[PDB]
């Protein structure tokens, strides 16, 4: 009846697939909070989680952040007072609302009372990187609370390295959540399936995760599509329903790359059963991923379409070039909300053409696009190198920094005696080091 | 390190006297300094020949998201024209005696942006003086060229770069076995003082401050990887190989390394390969000449670098 | 700066481009003055022609009273064009003074001049359209730019086109000699013209050399003229000899040698892509190269040039160009 | 109507350390006055005496009222059944919100206890509107 | 005192030249009570705005302003204006006469996709009571969902016929004479844009006029709208084809600088003058059109006037080795 | 009154949609059960998305559609405020429905919804998914912030095959007694490229002005270069011949330079006569020129170079 992500939502931190390291880091902080307070938050314990009034969770969509924060709170007996983007968190309302609970106790904490925190709040300011123009000065006031609160404060966001999030930098314990581990999600998904009365090839359960880029919430929803679609599952159906489901609802981006890369469609015969018009049309079946898909695996095929006496390499270079050209086209299509009339050309230059040059037998296997997550790595690191520059600009363009900050690595990693010497003799602090350490790594 | 021995004054300028004097003879009217446009390779000493000229004119204490100082501010376009026309004009309120503004990477400015800065120059030129640092005065509209000193900044000679080298050791107490170790460095960075120096510190901390004839030149995290890729490209020229080169590129990019930079080094670390005849090479540059444009006209960089390698593996195999 | 200190104060002052001005003069006596689009290379006299036409038509009195100007500096968004611009446009003309009615022709209309209209968001240009069409009865626009391509077809249609041709070395010397005289500048022979060639068309730059250079010839105080080679060194042009190295290094020479040499040029040499421009003028003029050579070299400079106008890597592009011309 | 998943609480009649009562219009004025001085209002019931204090940055605010009973107008009388002293501090914002019940009953009952939420009550001819306010930290 | 461009603006439908197929269908539609949503698309100065304005008058007469709602790129038309003002007018009956309302969205292609999308949803919900007319230079800049909502009427470039006719009208109510092949030149250079014709024609009624009865020649026109002339252009070709480089490089360099011409113009004219020759090999044609087309393209982005010129000489020359 | 046929013959039940069979059935099943997940239906213009969702809405709620469905499209206010109130209030609304049914919120043209608003929607559909389910309809799912994306199923829609377009085309023909020709229908199909709305609209405009739906009539309302001519220009054995077709039949007749290219591409695509490899190299050319036309240089010259390059390939 209820969505699956709901009915199968963790009930104990003992069910959060992944980030277990960060969950611990979280739970701890929420434990030593009373003491951290007792000590005026000036004793950064062996964890550092001691000089921070509030914690800042962050990471990709559907990986357990909101589940952890809530759960870690309910586990230490505290009562929860949460807000999110659906609420108005402007500086005005913020100061006329929650500001008042920063040093207050739960009225529910009484009619519930052995609980040691039952009468205390854990403020969960969720979806903070979602505070728009409907929250004037919200981040500022919120970042000010991280310094003057008298109760645990937990903030969640997806992009910690954003400009809007700058005011939060030095003010709180930011624990990172990365994309859960496949085995974790694979194991979890299995458990689900079993309880849902069905089985699935570990190769299917595997590529899903790969498509979902780790979004455990998405896979769960995506996995509830089978039983919800068909009326009655049977002994045999299980093995075949995967097809219609996988090649349609689930891994559709794959059945596209498959068809597109099948040489049988480019041979004189099939060449007219599945016309040029159809090949181009396959593109409009997911014009979002199709270009990414072809580029991803146009070089992992055993071509059957090569002209007589044409090497696999040569034909690839031709598609390589076309892939390149199609890009030029895309950029322009995305430079003017009014250029969609160029998509057909892009269909040809980014998929159909490159494909026809190497279509045939599938040597390896259709892989999801590497470009997306690969675009996260590069981006998430430019932000780092950036803040590092806006700290060394005192001592070359941000570019000349990553192409000259090589020597620095030595006199900052070399042996790790002369510790303090170089470190401080650089005008760097704690975060100035922890940050420069990440990228350099 | 390198930041240490940097000329914090014009009297310290030890490079290109023709200009070092040009700057002195130019600072003879601290109340009348025409706009300035310095162009040239990187690490030639221009950006420093700037903040050193501002203490010569303004107060030496002229050292302190923008880099502001009690005498000047630095603008780095890292839209953008909005900032130019807005910030600047606001700084034009510096009268109620002008103020200097340095435009780093005047190449990173869009045609639609420059046009704004131009008019802005001709406007409050009384309260504002511009110092534009850049390389290759190609993407700079003429309206600007004829409103600022067209000053070039040729890099130091191999023999002149070494001179500034043996000096650093004399202070850091380094042991130079001979001049060789130095002169090799100058030819290694080909003129990039930012390198030759940041280099002489690298192969100096690895040789225990005792420079010996065995000089393991500086080899940054990336530059090396490019060469290992330059190799794989000449050895194994197959589709399966290309797939590998991919992951390498994908990682050079994910580690904040400019794609147009990868192309550059790679395009030349291939031409230095003796195992290639006039043909292969003259076809390699052309392919880079072409794929260079491709990069500046699109967004997904790999798509362009990969296609470059493919055309190469064919030019060879 | 003589550049602005010598800005034509009257429509007559602007010589260079007259094919358009002569027409402006005669239309000056009519309220039928069409909207206009001035366009041409840099510093050809466009912005001058406007202010002049205006002074010549309104006189300093109604000057700032019934004329609005917005340039690359001023903010010109969809919001501004539909507001400030549309407002002053729709607004009723101002009442002339008794004196104005006596010295200047006070047309029953105001003027909106959008200089550097070249860099206006197409959106804003569009918002300009109906505005500068329904208010022709009292308002008239002037759009200036360097490329017609940058101005939306609709507007190019509404405006009467005025193509400001470059400044021919013949049209320039006249206005140049008049500058050297009024400034007692000890100019040599191969100077007056060398200035125009180096700054072909852009008179502003042609004058900026005649000023930033003569002030340097006085420094020497030698009273000695200010020859050719004297100039260019300031303009940014590359030496003639350092060029001959190129030509010869290409007339014969393997790959590596050029790549080797080119590296040298980049290393420090005048980071001027203009090397291309000069390699052009050379080969096309030289009488020792066959037509078949002229032809192919022509196409190559064009290719590399086009490649260079895309923010490409200076070095790469230039290397290839030399390596290709050599194969020829 | 709305679909509300109410976290039903178990309110139980407790024995508060002190139990006063006074005109709602008065409690209102007092609360409104003091709230201009601090974000917190301290209510002290010591030696059969009602004392409200507000300590801010601009200054402090102190109000004290002694029990009595005017037979002329029973509704303007201040009661007070103390059994043990009480010193609690409440958020000014919540008192400013509770005083809004000052249109239902001309009198307001207040029951305080060191270990429980304060209880402000307004009497209705056939019921009541009561507020349970949790205190601040000590 | 309106500049001719505006002065001779069709006051009624019968005054619009060269768009008859549109005028007739539209008028029939109104008389038959089956007027669909309209999309008038075409290049500049073809009669689009003139036409709906006139069509609107003719339909409502004076109740115009109170029965018609017009907005254009000069107006604010973001999503807010659409759900509000526009939507309001579309869902509210008329105050005066009974019938359907009319909303005119001029230069609709200037609207954003967001707004266009909202616009479309409004047009969908109130199609049974209100009529919309969208105008644009490019249908392709219009959301398919919007376009798919109306009947299209392409306003094509004014044909010789039409333009020759209007020229006749202006010559009467204006003491003006135009030589035979001078009217022809004006035509060939206006590319069917009635707007450019009326413009140059007054750039002469204030140029040559001395005896108030002069004769406008081919020259007066070619020079007015700074455009080449067969003789000049057709000469520059010869110098390029026959004479040496140095010589041709001169001919071109002079003809354009002495007449204020630009490669762009010359190229075009040449391509056509050259399109009639009977070349030897077909490749001559190909490579020729190719390079010339490449040149023209690089110019639109500003390369190097000098080189690009030598490029034209080279291309034309090189290709003529057959 | 002038009831548009795109509206008059709009599928009123999941059955009537000639959509993407596979996916539609998926919906048919959700219609019978009731565990409708939040979903984002994306795809090209006019293939039956908005129809689809509304049809799913009914078969699920029957007489409840009235109070259990809240539609909000581009013509409505959908900012932070409405999302934080109207929408939220709706999900919090009490409505007694059968075991597996939930209230539906339909946000059409969802790619127009500002991020800030989408951002403020997140929590609402997460907290009240037990009584309220969301359906997003758009052309670009790319414009939907990921947090919302991970909360729902993504259903891609494909353009309609010519067969499918043809069927619903005939179904309307019978109910309207329209006089048609086979070539006439092929003209509509050919010019709708998988867009049912576009097809129908044209069909009606075609009958509304010529009664009989024949190729000649169809291409009259379309008013674009007639396919036949464009074809005879791309196949001309001599470059001189085709340039004449471009000069006499296309340019001289006043067709847009954009009009020419687009049709050229469309025709090259269906040129079965030629070979895949060939049609594609041509397309690559027509497109290159096309993009040139879009960058301003839409000159006759350009079109000529296009045909020239074509011949170079169709000769090699
Ligand atoms: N790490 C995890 N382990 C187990 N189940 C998970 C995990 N992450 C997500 N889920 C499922 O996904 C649903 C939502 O996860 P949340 O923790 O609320 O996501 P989130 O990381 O806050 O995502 P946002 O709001 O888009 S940032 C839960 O109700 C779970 O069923
Ligand atoms: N035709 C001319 N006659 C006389 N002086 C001229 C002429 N053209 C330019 N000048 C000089 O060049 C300077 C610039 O002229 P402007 O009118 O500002 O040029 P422009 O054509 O508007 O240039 P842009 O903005 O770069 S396009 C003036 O101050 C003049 O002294
Ligand atoms: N078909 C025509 N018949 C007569 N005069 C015309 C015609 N087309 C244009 N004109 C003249 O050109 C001027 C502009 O025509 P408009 O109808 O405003 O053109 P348009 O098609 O709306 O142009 P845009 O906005 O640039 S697309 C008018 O004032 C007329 O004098
Ligand atoms: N698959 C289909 N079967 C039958 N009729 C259809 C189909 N697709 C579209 N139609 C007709 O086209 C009209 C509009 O289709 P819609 O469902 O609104 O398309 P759409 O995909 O939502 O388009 P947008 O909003 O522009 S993306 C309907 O009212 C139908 O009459
Ligand atoms: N004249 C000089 N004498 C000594 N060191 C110099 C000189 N010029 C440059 N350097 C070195 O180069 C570094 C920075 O180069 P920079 O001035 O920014 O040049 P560019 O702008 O070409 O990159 C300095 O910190 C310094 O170590
Ligand atoms: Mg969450
Ligand atoms: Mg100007
Ligand atoms: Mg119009
Ligand atoms: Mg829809």
């Amino acid at each position: 009846d209820k969505l699956w992500t709901v009915k199968y939502a963790p009930t104990n931190l003992q069910q959060v697939c992944g980030n277990k390291g960060s969950v611990m880091k979280l739970k701890n902080w929420l434990a030593n909070w009373e003491n951290s307070k007792k000590n005026s938050f000036k004793h950064a314990g062996k964890d550092g989680s001691g000089v921070f009034r509030a914690a800042m969770l962050y990471g990709p969509p559907g990986i357990g952040k909101t589940t952890a924060a809530h759960l870690v709170a309910q586990e230490l007996g505290y009562d929860i007072l949460e807000q999110n983007a659906s609420d108005v968190r402007s500086k005005t309302l913020l100061n006329a609302g929650v500001k008042n609970a920063l040093d207050n106790m739960s009225v529910v904490g009484y009619f519930k009372h052995q609980n040691l925190n039952g009468k205390h709040f854990v403020i969960i300011m969720d979806e903070v990187d979602g505070m728009s123009g409907g929250d004037r000065g919200g981040v500022g006031q919120l970042a000010q609370f991280c310094r003057k609160t008298s109760t645990p404060l937990i903030l969640i966001c997806n992009e910690r390295n954003l400009p809007k999030m700058r005011p939060f930098d030095r003010v709180c314990l930011d624990i990172q959540f990365r994309r859960p581990d496949a085995n974790s999600i694979k194991s979890r998904l299995m458990t689900i399936a079993i309880r849902e009365k069905f089985k699935l090839d570990p190769n299917v359960i595997d590529r899903l995760i790969q498509t979902t880029r780790g979004d455990i919430r998405q896979v769960i929803n995506l996995l509830s599509t089978i039983s919800t679609t068909t009326k009655t599952i049977n002994h045999e159906n299980i093995n075949e329903i995967s097809k219609a489901w996988e090649k349609n609802i689930a891994l559709k981006p794959f059945d596209i790359a498959h068809k597109m890369l099948d040489g049988q469609i480019y041979s004189d015969i099939g060449s007219r059963n599945f016309t040029l018009n159809d090949k181009i049309a396959l593109y409009f079946d997911d014009f979002d991923f199709t270009p990414l898909m072809i580029q991803e695996n146009y070089l992992s095929t055993r071509p059957s379409v090569l002209k007589p006496g044409q090497s696999h390499l040569e034909a690839v270079a031709e598609a390589a070039n076309c892939i390149s050209l199609g890009d030029i086209v895309e950029k322009k299509i995305r430079s003017s909300e009014q250029l969609w009339s160029l998509l057909p050309l892009h269909a040809v230059l980014s998929s159909v053409y490159p494909a026809s040059k190497v279509a045939g037998h599938m040597a390896g296997r259709i892989n999801f696009t590497a470009w997306l997550g690969q675009n996260s790595k590069s981006a998430k690191y430019y932000r780092l190198l950036q803040e590092i520059h806006y700290h060394t600009r005192l001592g070359x363009x941000x570019x000349x920094x990553x192409x000259x900050x090589x020597x620095x690595x030595x006199x900052x990693x070399x042996x790790x005696x002369x510790x303090x010497x170089x470190x401080x003799x650089x005008x760097x602090x704690x975060x100035x080091x922890x940050x420069x350490x990440x990228x350099x790594x | 390190w390198v930041d240490k021995y940097r000329p914090k004054s014009l009297n310290a300028l030890s490079h290109n006297e023709e200009l070092t004097n040009f700057l002195k003879s130019l600072s003879d009217q601290p109340r009348d300094l025409p706009h300035l446009l310095l162009y040239g390779p990187n690490g030639t000493g221009k950006k420093t020949r700037c903040m050193a000229l501002l203490e010569s004119i303004f107060g030496p204490g002229v050292y302190r998201n923008v880099v502001s100082s009690p005498y000047h501010l630095e603008i780095t376009p890292s839209n953008d024209r909005i900032v130019i026309q807005e910030l600047l004009k606001e700084v034009a309120q510096m009268e109620q005696r002008y103020k200097c503004v340095i435009i780093n990477e005047a190449n990173s400015l869009t045609k639609d942006a420059q046009a704004a800065l131009r008019r802005t120059m001709e406007k409050y030129s009384k309260n504002i003086r511009l110092i534009m640092v850049c390389d290759s005065m190609s993407p700079i509209i003429a309206p600007i060229k004829s409103q600022c000193l067209l000053i070039r900044c040729p890099a130091p000679s191999d023999s002149e770069i070494s001179t500034i080298l043996s000096d650093v050791v004399t202070n850091e107490r380094i042991q130079l076995e001979t001049k060789d170790i130095l002169k090799r460095i100058a030819q290694a960075s080909n003129g990039n003082l930012r390198v030759s120096l940041l280099m002489l510190e690298s192969m100096a901390l690895n040789n225990e401050l005792a420079l010996k004839s065995s000089s393991p030149i500086i080899k940054p995290d990336w530059i090396i990887v490019i060469h290992k890729l330059t190799r794989k490209i000449v050895k194994e020229r197959s589709v399966n190989s290309l797939i590998e080169c991919r992951a390498v590129l994908y990682d050079l990019l994910a580690h904040c390394i400019p794609a147009n930079i990868i192309l550059k080094e790679l395009t030349f670390s291939l031409l230095d390969v003796e195992t290639l005849n006039t043909t292969n090479k003259s076809s390699i540059i052309e392919y880079s000449s072409v794929f260079d444009e491709r990069l500046s006209l699109g967004n997904k960089a790999i798509f362009h670098l990969e296609g470059f390698i493919a055309k190469v593996m064919c030019c060879l195999d | 700066p003589w550049v602005e200190k010598y800005r034509p104060k009257n429509l007559d002052e602007v010589t260079a481009q007259d094919h358009a001005v002569t027409v402006l003069k005669k239309t000056l006596k009519s309220a039928n003055l069409p909207h206009m689009l001035f366009y041409g290379p840099p510093g050809t006299g466009k912005t001058s022609t406007i202010l002049a036409l205006t002074k010549e038509l309104y006189g300093p009195d109604l000057m700032k009273s019934r004329i609005l100007e917005l340039n690359a500096s001023d903010e010109r968004g969809i919001s501004i064009v539909r507001e400030k611009v549309k407002n002053f446009a729709r607004l009723t003309v101002s009442k002339p003074s008794k004196h104005d009615l006596e010295n200047y022709p006070c047309p029953p209309y105001k003027i909106i001049i959008l200089d550097e209209a070249d860099s206006m968001t197409a959106d804003a240009q569009s918002a300009l359209r109906r505005t500068m069409e329904t208010y022709s009865g009292v308002t008239r626009f002037c759009l200036i730019c360097n490329y017609v391509t940058r101005i939306i077809d609709p507007l190019a249609s509404q405006c009467s086109k005025f193509r400001f041709k470059a400044l021919d070395a013949s049209n320039a010397i006249d206005r140049l000699r008049f500058i050297s005289e009024q400034e007692n500048v000890k100019c040599d022979d191969g100077v007056l013209e060398r200035i125009l060639d180096i700054s072909a068309g852009d008179l502003r730059r042609g004058i900026t050399l005649l000023q930033s250079a003569s002030k340097g010839a006085q420094y020497l105080g030698d009273g000695k003229n200010i020859t050719s080679t004297q100039v260019e060194e300031l303009a940014g042009v590359v030496p003639h000899d350092i060029l001959i190295e190129i030509v010869e290094k290409v007339k014969s020479g393997d790959f590596d040698e050029i790549k080797k040499y080119v590296n040298t040029f980049m290393k420090s040499g005048w980071s001027a892509a203009s090397v291309v421009n000069q390699l052009h003028e050379y080969y096309i003029t030289n009488d020792n190269f066959d037509t078949n050579f002229k032809n192919q070299i022509s196409w190559l400079l064009f290719t590399t040039d086009s490649r260079l106008n895309n923010g490409t890597n200076e070095h790469i592009q230039l290397l290839n160009l030399l390596v290709k011309i050599s194969q020829l | 109507l709305m679909d509300i998943d109410a976290d039903f609480l178990k309110i139980e009649e407790l024995q508060y350390d002190s139990t006063l009562s006074l005109p709602s219009s008065e409690f209102s004025k007092i609360v409104r006055d003091l709230s201009q001085l601090s974000d917190s209002i301290n209510i002290m019931i010591t030696k059969e005496t009602i004392k409200f204090v507000a300590d801010g940055d601009i200054g402090s605010g102190s109000v004290i009222i002694k029990p009595f009973v005017d037979m002329e107008h029973p509704e303007t009388s201040i009661k007070l059944e103390m059994d043990q002293p009480v010193d609690l501090t409440f958020g000014a914002k919540y008192l400013l919100d509770i005083i809004k019940g000052s249109s239902l009953s001309d009198r307001v009952g207040i029951r305080l206890s060191s270990e429980a939420p304060a209880l402000f009550q307004f009497d209705l001819k056939s019921g009541f509107l009561q507020f349970f306010l949790a205190p601040k930290f000590n | 005192n309106l500049p001719w461009v505006e002065k001779y603006r069709p006051e009624t439908l019968d005054e619009v030249y060269g768009q008859n197929e549109v005028i007739t269908t539209v008028r029939k539609f109104v008389d038959e009570g089956k007027l669909p949503h309209l999309l008038f698309y075409g290049p500049p100065g073809t009669g689009k705005t003139s036409t709906i304005v006139a069509l609107a008058r003719e339909i409502y007469g004076k109740n115009y302003s109170n029965m018609v709602l017009e907005l254009n790129a000069s107006d604010d038309r973001g999503i807010d204006v659409v759900r509000n003002q526009i939507k309001d007018f579309a869902s509210t009956r008329q105050i005066f006469s009974k019938g359907f309302k009319l909303i005119i969205l001029d230069e609709a292609d200037a609207m954003t996709n967001a707004a266009q999308n909202a616009l479309r949803r409004v047009i969908e919900r109130y199609t049974k009571n209100t009529r919309f007319c969208v105008l644009a230079n490019y249908a392709h800049k219009l959301t398919p969902a919007l376009l798919s909502q109306c009947t299209r009427f392409r306003f094509q470039p004014l044909p010789q016929e039409a333009i020759e006719r209007r020229i006749a009208n202006v010559l009467v109510h204006e003491k003006l004479k135009l030589s035979p092949n001078a009217e022809k030149a004006l035509i060939e250079l206006s590319n069917g844009d009635m707007r450019r014709v009326l413009n140059v024609l007054q750039s002469c009624k204030a140029t040559l006029d001395n005896p108030d009865e002069d004769e406008i020649s081919d020259d007066v026109i070619y020079e007015c709208c700074g455009a080449p002339r067969p003789s000049d252009l057709k000469a520059v070709l010869k110098s390029i084809l026959e004479d040496d480089w140095g010589t041709a490089h001169y001919t071109l360099n002079k003809v354009r600088s002495a007449k204020g011409l630009a490669l762009i113009d010359l190229i075009e004219g040449i391509v056509k003058i050259l399109e009639d020759y009977e070349l030897q090999n077909e490749e001559t044609r190909v490579h020729l059109l190719t390079k010339l087309a490449d040149i023209e393209y690089s110019i639109s982005k500003g390369g190097n006037d000098q080189i690009q010129g030598s490029a034209v000489i080279g291309a034309i020359k090189a290709s003529f080795e057959n | 009154l002038q009831l548009p046929w795109v509206e008059k013959y709009r599928p009123q039940v999941l059955s009537d949609i000639v959509g993407n069979k596979e996916t539609i059935d998926r919906l048919q099943q959700i219609a019978k059960d009731g565990n409708m997940p939040h979903m984002i239906i994306s795809g090209m213009p006019g293939i039956g998305k908005t129809t689809s969702v509304h049809c799913l809405a009914h078969e699920l709620l029957g007489r409840s559609y009235a109070d259990g469905v809240l539609e909000l499209n581009a013509s409505d206010d959908r900012g932070i405020d409405v999302v934080r109130n109207q929408i939220k209030h709706f999900a919090q609304k009490k409505l007694h429905l059968p075991p597996g049914k939930h209230k539906i919120v339909i946000l059409d043209e969802a790619d127009s919804m500002t991020a800030g608003a989408q951002q403020a929607l997140r929590r609402t559909m997460e907290l009240y998914s037990n009584s309220t389910r969301f359906a997003f309809a758009c052309n670009q799912s790319n414009k939907i912030i990921e947090p919302l994306q991970s909360q729902c199923a993504i259903l891609r829609y494909s353009k309609l095959s010519d067969e499918d377009v043809l069927k619903r085309l005939l179904q309307i023909i019978k109910l309207e007694d329209v006089k048609y020709t086979n070539d006439g229908l092929e003209a509509i199909i050919f010019t709708a490229e998988g867009d049912m709305r576009q097809a129908i609209n044209n069909l009606q405009s075609t009958v509304a002005g010529h009664g009989l739906v024949n190729a000649d009539n169809v291409f009259k309302i379309v008013d674009s270069p007639h396919p036949l001519i464009v074809k005879k220009m791309l196949l001309a054995s001599n470059l001189e011949d085709s340039i004449q077709i471009l000069r006499t039949d296309l340019w001289k007749k006043g067709y847009s330079s954009i009009d020419i290219v687009t049709t050229s591409f469309r025709v090259t695509k269906n040129l079965a006569q030629v070979k895949e490899s060939v049609r594609l190299e041509m397309i690559k050319e027509i497109g290159l020129t096309h993009m040139r036309i879009l960058e301003g240089v839409g000159t006759y010259l350009q079109l000529a170079s296009m045909l020239a390059k074509i011949h170079k390939l169709n000769n090699k």
